[PDB]
């Protein structure tokens, strides 16, 4: 009898629901927050980084931000391992779409392809769900530039700025009571470090524990720029001035 | 190529030419045809270079296992325990001519309690032949000695098919030429020195008329207890007429 | 090509042109045909340019791999085992005849393959298509316990009389010199062929001689 | 193979002081002989610093450049880096040699920089060459391939000069790209030629012969 | 048949990953330190007794050249993943005939790790593995955890009272410091946490340091830095 | 126990395959099977005292001992089922070791192989143990006779008399009593019915001739397998009801 | 949970507990075996005695067939401790391991590789739950190409380790204690001696760690003693004549 010991994973409750993703969105919003927001320049992607020792490598170093493409990116909000395997696999299928069509995946097609997999691990088997989220982010020229969040079931939807991670509540009002439609780029990095800030409960936010990314299209190409920690202390200068 | 082998009253010799060529060209003058399988027994190849030499690779392995596997439990024979020599120095001497040219070392399973049988590594080398004889093309003799059978001879032909040779066995492009030379000088129950001068002459022979046999001349002597090696450099043919 | 070695006192030298040719044409002056398979083995290769290298490159990995596992020397009979049952795998369709050379604990030992996955162990040998006039000179001039500068200079005119003497052969030797702890490669060992005639002096194009129908300029950053 | 007459096509690489050039011929053939495009490049960037030229069947060409396109935005994308030339030269020696015994009909060559790092950085030419299944030519001063080898050997073993500024080594390769195409019927039709310096690129298309 | 058995709990939690961490936490301690011109990985190997061999015990390994590994946990797993860095390293050789950057050996190690807290029929790693390596990229010193999580360090110390010991690393570490210097803080750092006096029998060194092959330090050489 | 013993591949908190320990229970309670090494051949004897209350049974019809090569007997007591695939599991071997060297297989290489196809069935959560006990014996003038007994969980040990199943206690003891490597099988069958009746509470003078199952491999038999003739059973069995009846 | 003693899963403290269980599961067959290593030999002792399980050792027992000495090669030796049929299981499976190595690299494998590939194939059943522990811990000897003696143990939860003496048995303190006192007095003496010297002191010291740890007179058709040398590389039992030669030689110095 090895299945006294099955957990029974891929199976329904008596309300419709399943324990596994249940549980793994109980670990995602107990993980650091992540927002996202779109400009009329570009796709800001920003995370709260979480203190581990300050001799962590703290250089070249981002852990909650990853490059799909170069022209799609994502923000993570879970199990860091889960995370990894996720996005290899999301880089494999965007060569793979550039292999069969001689041209870049839309955004939308990878997030489907990605919560795909999600949501077949979900239904089939008998292996636990992964317990990660996305904020994947890109541009492309059919839908421009996009933003969309990606949960544990394999559910996903396109958001104009959003916040996932602990405390999500808080940077969504934010986000909610300060966005707008048509925003530049500096705005909206001033708009993330507000969010960033609130949602750590804090005034003046520290360069040490913000990650912020941005992906434009400029000149006919997507560019994608990881701030470092000096233009992530002008911005705060200028954050400070502002407020 | 001639490898040989003969039943003798005391034990089994094997002998071979030691030309392997690609053709015409001798790719390699002296070429070690007679292969150690168990220290009981020995294989003489015949055929591709190739087939022969990963065929006697695989069926090494396999007779490995074979001994590991026949090895009782416990300890054995507590209160019971278990002649002419060759010449070698004045069979090779010439003339006009730290060489070592003679081996010898007895066995270390000295009452052949796990030893595998000759019978039994000639058959799955058959086996094996047969299972590719749509590819492998390669002839062996199987020399050995085992306390069921004793001194025992085993032609694998081409095909892979098994004769047990009760006398003696030939193969190779230059045992045709020595076939009646071999069947006119044959006895049964010949001594040491008899057997190693009629195979000896055997190789010579074969060597002078194929084209394809060449070399020094390669003999081991498989007897009950210990196997001699010798090599023989004298071998041009000469004739008084 | 012409590839060899030979078994000197307590070392292999191995030696090699360094000719690849397409057909009648030269494709390669200079290709390097001796290979470090471990610190005390090595090969030298003839046949077909790409299963050599192919092949080389996945035994001198896979040697490495079973010396880190076993944490001991690597063995030239392994090597002689692993390239044997490739080439009988493959029937003789990766051409691939190598001279493997190396030293252990068994001490000095020269190999040679052959594509269909025999191998034999000699004193010394050649290989390629100026295999025959090196062992022209490795029959006359060989010996036992020669010397390493002696078994350089026989080796150096091994290869020397194949690239002389064989069409597919030519450029310079590269010779590798073998012992228990250490090996010594040396590329180029003789350098007997260079260009015989130059033009008084070079010809250079006066600038905007060659007509162009349109010409975009991009900036690296 | 007739297989590579089916196409024609060659391309050529040469390097110079602190730069190196690449060149193709721009025709696409069909049945050896009916031309039926003018504008068929050969030439495929993969980085700035890697550049292979592919030559051959067509359908390979296009086929072996799609996987290597998606090798080395893979590489690239995981490593946060861009590929070395030496690395993406093993790289496609492997790949072609995955085929061995049902081979891609391309002869490629790859030309770029070598980066060294001491501050600044040092920019190496680097040239190989390749037959269809990987085997490698690594070579200092020009590397060809295609139908049109033997003339473009010639060429380059007679005008090839070494250490150039980039106008020279313009000159010489184009030079030789047009004298080797004019004696090959299954290629021509145009040439491009691409001058890689460290901080540019010089993209030229020659007026070339179109018979 | 094949079902997960580490699962997510009510709170979000996968305890089997909690409790290999509680074995890595409770084995013996490692350490690395990123020195300005290379890296070394120290361990603490006690003998249980005297008759075992100490030269046949092997806890920091040669990956490659240029790239050691140690472990804080099981012998046996950390001796399978050793086997999978190695057969990796060489798979990377053969398709880009260089060495492996320490950063992909890292990811590759870290999703094999990964993928058996997720497949069925099968528990995590219970070991902790501290990587050090040298490329053109410069010095790496990652750890990859029983999760498949790995971390970027400029000094880490895993194994038991691995806490108090980063403490203490961290109050004397700055990035500036030779190699010399890392390796007299590895081994106060060793006798800071070892209870009793400590010996260079007792440690066990590696580095690489100045593109130079990785060198696993000797008796000898351990007994000369130790004199200090 | 505790839990633990429901299943074959997890040990009990002190070393224990209580599965394993389970199944030596139900082999202890099944039919005994008894092999006797004598001076010039080997006795295998069945003793099938649980059909005592099958009187529909066919006479004799049912036996449980085989031959391998026709010179290796092979008994059991456990399952029939089990049994039965553990014999063809044997001649199977026995098969590829002819095809394989064209000799037949030593008796202890069959013996150790038997050994490790039955121990493999206990190292999983999804198969079931066999439940038997096998004796595999053969005799030869050189050799004498070897006899081997493979336990449930895959130790076979060697003897030159087992008995298994029920009652085999009483059994062993009484066949301890003498030396049978100086006695005669002919001899030694008339011991054997004597032990029978003693031990076996289910067997009396009547059901002995159909409840009882009797091979041997001896000079007599050429030293290959043989059922005993009743020509050779029956003045034996009234010897030993006599001698019974006297005491 | 319910489960984390029954499958090969970590408790909460960290631990494997079939692996311990396993491990007690070898000690509980009370059989004991001493290996000792010497300048060009090693000796590997051990009770020709059968494990306690559920049989008994009957009186009709053939007593030459008792053993927990094999030859896994002609030059590898073991001594194998535990339930009989994972013992085995164990010996063909290093069997099957030094002949895969033998042919695939044309030479024969030694005992450190041997019981690290062994150990390797271990860490499989420690870590898939759906296979059981093979409760059997080995020694190994050898001679490896330096012609140095070699003597590795291995134990049911995949850990490997040489050593210069080593023992199987219920009691390991106390034994380490004595093979350690032993080896201290070999290695007071100064004087070098000769290969038989070597192999017959060796073999002495063996048989007087046995005896020691036994706390009883040893026959010596109880006890089964091989040994592998320089001199003699096949890993060969030594007679019943020879262990009580050394006996008397033991009782009388
Ligand atoms: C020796 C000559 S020989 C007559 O004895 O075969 C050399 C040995 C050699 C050459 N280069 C190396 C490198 C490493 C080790 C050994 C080496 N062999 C050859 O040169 C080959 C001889 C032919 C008859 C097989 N030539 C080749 O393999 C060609 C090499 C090549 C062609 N174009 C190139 C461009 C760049 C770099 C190299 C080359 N290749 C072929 O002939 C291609 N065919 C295609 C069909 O499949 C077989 C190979």
């Amino acid at each position: 009898m090895a299945r006294r010991y099955d957990s029974r994973t891929t199976t329904f409750s008596p309300e419709g629901r399943l324990y596994q993703v249940e549980y793994a969105l109980e670990a995602i919003n107990n993980a650091s927050i992540t927002i996202g927001l779109i400009t009329k320049d570009g796709v800001i992607l920003g995370a709260d980084k979480v203190f581990i020792s300050k001799l962590i490598d703290k250089a070249n170093n981002y852990e909650k931000i990853y490059k799909i493409d170069k022209h799609i990116f994502c923000g993570v909000a879970g199990l860091n391992a889960d995370a990894n395997i996720l996005i290899n696999q999301s880089r494999l299928y965007a060569q793979r779409y550039l292999y069969n069509y001689n041209e870049v995946q839309p955004v939308s097609q990878l997030v489907v392809q990605i919560c795909d997999i999600k949501q077949s691990y979900t239904q089939y088997g008998g292996l636990r769900p992964y317990g990660v989220s996305f904020l994947i982010g890109g541009y492309d020229t059919k839908d421009g530039y996009q933003l969309y969040h990606t949960d544990p079931s394999g559910n996903y939807s396109g958001w104009f700025a959003t916040a996932i991670g602990t405390n999500n509540l808080t940077a969504s009002s934010v986000l909610k009571q300060e966005w707008k439609n048509d925003m530049t780029l500096e705005e909206g990095l001033l708009l993330a470090l507000k969010t960033l800030a609130k949602s750590t409960d804090t005034e003046i936010p520290k360069s040490e524990k913000i990650e912020l990314a941005y992906l434009t299209n400029k000149d006919g190409e997507v560019y994608q720029k990881y701030l470092t920690e000096k233009e992530i202390e002008e911005l705060i200068k200028l954050y400070t001035q502002k407020y | 190529t001639t490898i040989i082998g003969i039943i003798y009253d005391n034990g089994v010799m094997l002998a071979c030419d030691s030309r392997t060529s690609s053709g015409t060209f001798i790719s390699n003058k002296c070429s070690r045809k007679i292969n150690r399988i168990n220290e009981n027994l020995y294989v003489c190849r015949s055929g591709a270079s190739a087939h022969s030499q990963k065929i006697i690779e695989i069926i090494k392995h396999y007779c490995v296992s074979m001994k590991n596997e026949n090895r009782k439990k416990g300890r054995f024979h507590e209160g019971e325990t278990i002649d002419e020599e060759i010449d070698i120095d004045s069979i090779n001497y010439l003339d006009y001519n730290n060489l070592v040219t003679k081996n010898k070392y007895f066995y270390e399973d000295k009452f052949n309690d796990y030893n595998p049988l000759v019978e039994n590594v000639a058959h799955i080398t058959k086996k094996i032949i047969y299972t590719n004889n749509n590819f492998l093309s390669c002839a062996l003799i199987f020399g050995g000695y085992d306390k069921i059978k004793k001194q025992q001879l085993y032609a694998v032909n081409l095909n892979g098919s098994i004769i047990e040779k009760h006398d003696f066995a030939v193969s190779g492009s230059g045992s045709i030429y020595i076939q009646s030379y071999l069947q006119d000088k044959y006895k049964k129950f010949m001594t040491k020195k008899e057997c190693f001068n009629l195979i000896l002459n055997c190789v010579k022979y074969a060597m002078h008329n194929d084209n394809s046999s060449g070399g020094l001349i390669r003999i081991v002597n498989i007897t009950k207890s210990f196997v001699e090696e010798f090599t023989v450099v004298n071998t041009q043919m000469n004739f008084q007429y | 090509t012409t590839i060899c070695g030979l078994v000197c006192q307590n070392a292999v030298i191995l030696g090699a042109d360094t000719r690849a040719t397409e057909g009648p044409i030269v494709a390669d002056k200079n290709c390097s045909k001796l290979h470090y398979i471990s610190k005390n083995i090595w090969c030298a290769g003839a046949g077909v340019a790409g299963d050599l290298e192919h092949t080389t490159l996945w035994l001198q990995h896979n040697v490495e791999l079973h010396r880190l596992n076993t944490n001991t020397q690597p063995r030239v009979s392994m090597c002689v085992s692993r390239l044997t049952q490739e080439l009988f795998k493959y029937q003789g369709y990766k051409v691939c005849a190598i001279v493997l050379g190396g030293v252990d604990v068994n001490g000095p030992q020269l190999y040679g393959i052959h594509p269909h996955g025999s191998s034999c162990l000699l004193p010394f040998t050649a290989l390629g298509s100026g295999s025959l006039n090196a062992m022209a000179v490795l029959e006359a001039k060989y010996r036992d316990n020669m010397t390493i500068e002696e078994g350089k200079n026989l080796v150096c005119e091994a290869i020397c009389a194949g690239i002389f003497n064989d069409l597919g052969s030519g450029g310079n030797v590269d010779i590798c010199v073998i012992t228990k702890d250490s090996y010594q490669h040396i590329r180029p060992y003789k350098e007997p062929n260079m260009r015989l005639y130059h033009l008084p002096h070079p010809t250079i194009y006066p600038k905007g001689t060659t007509p162009i129908l349109s010409e975009k300029i991009e900036y690296i950053k | 193979g007739s297989i590579y007459n089916y196409n024609g096509g060659c391309v050529l690489g040469m390097s110079g002081s602190n730069c190196v050039a690449i060149a193709c011929d721009l025709r696409l053939g069909a049945n050896t002989f009916t031309t039926v495009s003018t504008k068929f490049s050969k030439i495929f960037k993969m980085n700035n610093n890697v550049y292979v030229g592919l030559s051959g069947l067509a359908t390979d060409i296009q086929t072996l450049y799609e996987i290597l396109r998606y090798r080395v935005n893979l590489y690239e994308v995981r490593q946060d880096a861009e590929m070395d030339v030496e690395c993406f030269a093993n790289m496609l020696s492997s790949i072609l040699y995955s085929n061995r015994f049902s081979p891609y009909f391309v002869n490629p060559i790859v030309v770029g920089f070598k980066l060294k790092h001491y501050k600044k950085v040092n920019y190496e030419p680097y040239l190989t060459a390749y037959d269809l299944i990987g085997a490698k030519c690594e070579t200092r001063d020009f590397v060809v391939n295609g139908v049109t080898s033997e003339q473009l050997f010639g060429m380059c073993e007679s005008l090839y000069v070494k250490d150039q500024d980039e106008n020279g080594l313009f000159e010489t390769i184009s030079q030789c790209l047009l004298s080797a195409l004019d004696r090959d019927c299954i290629s021509g039709w145009g040439a491009e030629v691409l001058v890689l310096t460290p901080e540019k690129i010089i993209k030229k298309k020659l007026k070339a012969r179109m018979d | 048949y094949s079902f997960s058995l580490t699962t997510f709990s009510p709170t979000g939690k996968l305890v089997q990953i909690e409790y290999a961490l509680n074995r890595v936490s409770s084995s013996s301690p490692a350490l690395g330190i990123r020195a300005k011109n290379g890296v070394i990985i120290a361990t603490e190997k006690k003998s249980p007794n005297e008759l075992i061999e100490e030269n046949s015990i092997f806890k920091i390994q040669q990956i490659s050249e240029h790239i050691g590994i140690v472990y804080a946990g099981m012998p046996g797993d950390f001796r399978v993943l050793l086997k999978r860095a190695r057969k990796e390293a060489i798979r990377y050789s053969l398709q880009y005939g260089s060495e492996i950057l320490v950063k992909e050996l890292v990811k590759i190690i870290a999703s094999i790790v990964q993928e058996f807290t997720q497949t069925g029929g099968v528990r995590p790693f219970g070991l902790s593995l501290l990587i050090c390596g040298v490329d053109v990229y410069g010095y790496h010193l990652y750890q990859i955890d029983p999760s498949g999580c790995y971390f970027n360090w400029m000094a880490t110390c895993v194994g038991k009272d691995y806490q108090n010991n980063m403490s203490f690393l961290e109050k004397r570490y700055n990035k500036d410091i030779e190699i010399e210097d890392a390796i007299h803080t590895a081994i106060l750092t060793l006798k800071e946490s070892y209870e009793g006096v400590l010996n260079e029998k007792n440690i066990e060194i590696g580095v690489a340091y100045d593109n130079k092959p990785f060198k696993i330090l000797t008796q000898n050489e351990i007994k000369d830095y130790l004199i200090e | 126990s505790a839990g633990y013993d429901l299943s074959v591949s997890t040990f009990s908190p002190d070393g224990r395959l209580y599965q394993v320990e389970y199944i030596y229970k139900s082999i202890n309670n099944n039919n005994t099977a008894l092999c006797l090494e004598c001076k010039d051949g080997i006795i295998c004897c069945c003793i099938n005292s649980n059909m005592d209350k099958n009187k529909m049974i066919k006479k004799n019809s049912y036996n449980r001992i085989y031959h391998v090569n026709n010179n290796i007997i092979i008994t059991y007591s456990g399952f029939d089922g089990d049994a039965r695939n553990i014999i063809d599991r044997a001649r199977s071997e026995a098969n590829t070791y002819y095809y394989n060297f064209h000799t037949n297989i030593p008796l202890h290489i069959l013996v150790n192989r038997i050994s490790l196809y039955i121990h493999a069935y206990t190292l999983y959560w999804h198969m079931r143990p066999f439940a038997a006990s096998i004796i595999i014996s053969s005799f030869n003038e050189k050799d004498k006779g070897d006899i081997y007994c493979i336990e449930p969980n895959g130790a076979c040990y060697k003897y030159s008399g087992i008995v298994i199943g029920k009652n085999k206690e009483m059994f062993k003891t009484e066949i301890e009593k003498k030396d049978y490597k100086d006695i005669n099988v002919r001899d030694a069958i008339e011991d054997i019915y004597k032990f029978i009746l003693t031990s076996d509470d289910h067997m009396n003078k009547n059901n002995l001739q159909n409840l009882v199952n009797f091979s041997w491999i001896c000079k007599e038999s050429s030293y290959e397998f043989q059922n005993i003739h009743e020509e050779i059973l029956t003045p034996a069995l009234n010897k030993a009801v006599e001698y019974i009846e006297k005491l | 949970s319910m489960y984390d003693r029954h499958l090969t899963i970590f408790s909460p403290d960290g631990n494997l507990y079939q692996i311990e269980y396993a491990i007690k599961a070898v000690k509980n067959t009370n059989i004991t075996s001493v290996g000792v290593k010497g300048e060009n030999c090693a000796v590997i002792i051990s009770q020709k005695k059968m494990a306690t399980q559920y049989i008994s050792q009957d009186k009709l027992l053939d007593y030459n067939n008792i053993t927990n000495i094999y030859n896994i090669t002609d030059e590898i030796g073991c001594s194998m401790v535990g339930m009989p049929g994972d013992c085995l299981s164990m010996v063909y499976k290093a069997r099957s391991e030094a002949s895969e190595f033998l042919y695939s690299n044309g030479y024969n494998v030694n005992a450190e590789t041997l019981c690290r590939n062994i150990c390797d194939k271990i860490q499989v059943y420690t870590q898939h739950a759906y296979m059981r522990l093979h409760a059997c811990s080995g020694m190994i000897i050898g001679i490896d190409e330096n012609n140095k003696p070699e003597l590795f143990k291995f134990d049911p939860s995949g850990f490997c380790a040489g050593y210069r003496a080593c023992v199987i048995g219920n009691k390991e303190q106390e034994s380490i204690s004595v093979l350690e006192r032993l080896l201290e007095k070999r290695k007071k003496k100064i004087q070098q001696e000769t290969i038989d010297e070597d192999i017959r002191n060796t073999t002495i010291l063996a048989i007087e760690a046995l005896q020691t740890i036994l706390a009883f007179d040893l026959k010596a058709s109880e006890i089964e003693v091989a040994i592998v040398s320089t001199k003699n590389r096949n890993f060969t039992q030594i007679s019943e004549k020879e262990i009580d030669n050394y006996l008397t030689y033991i009782a009388e110095r």
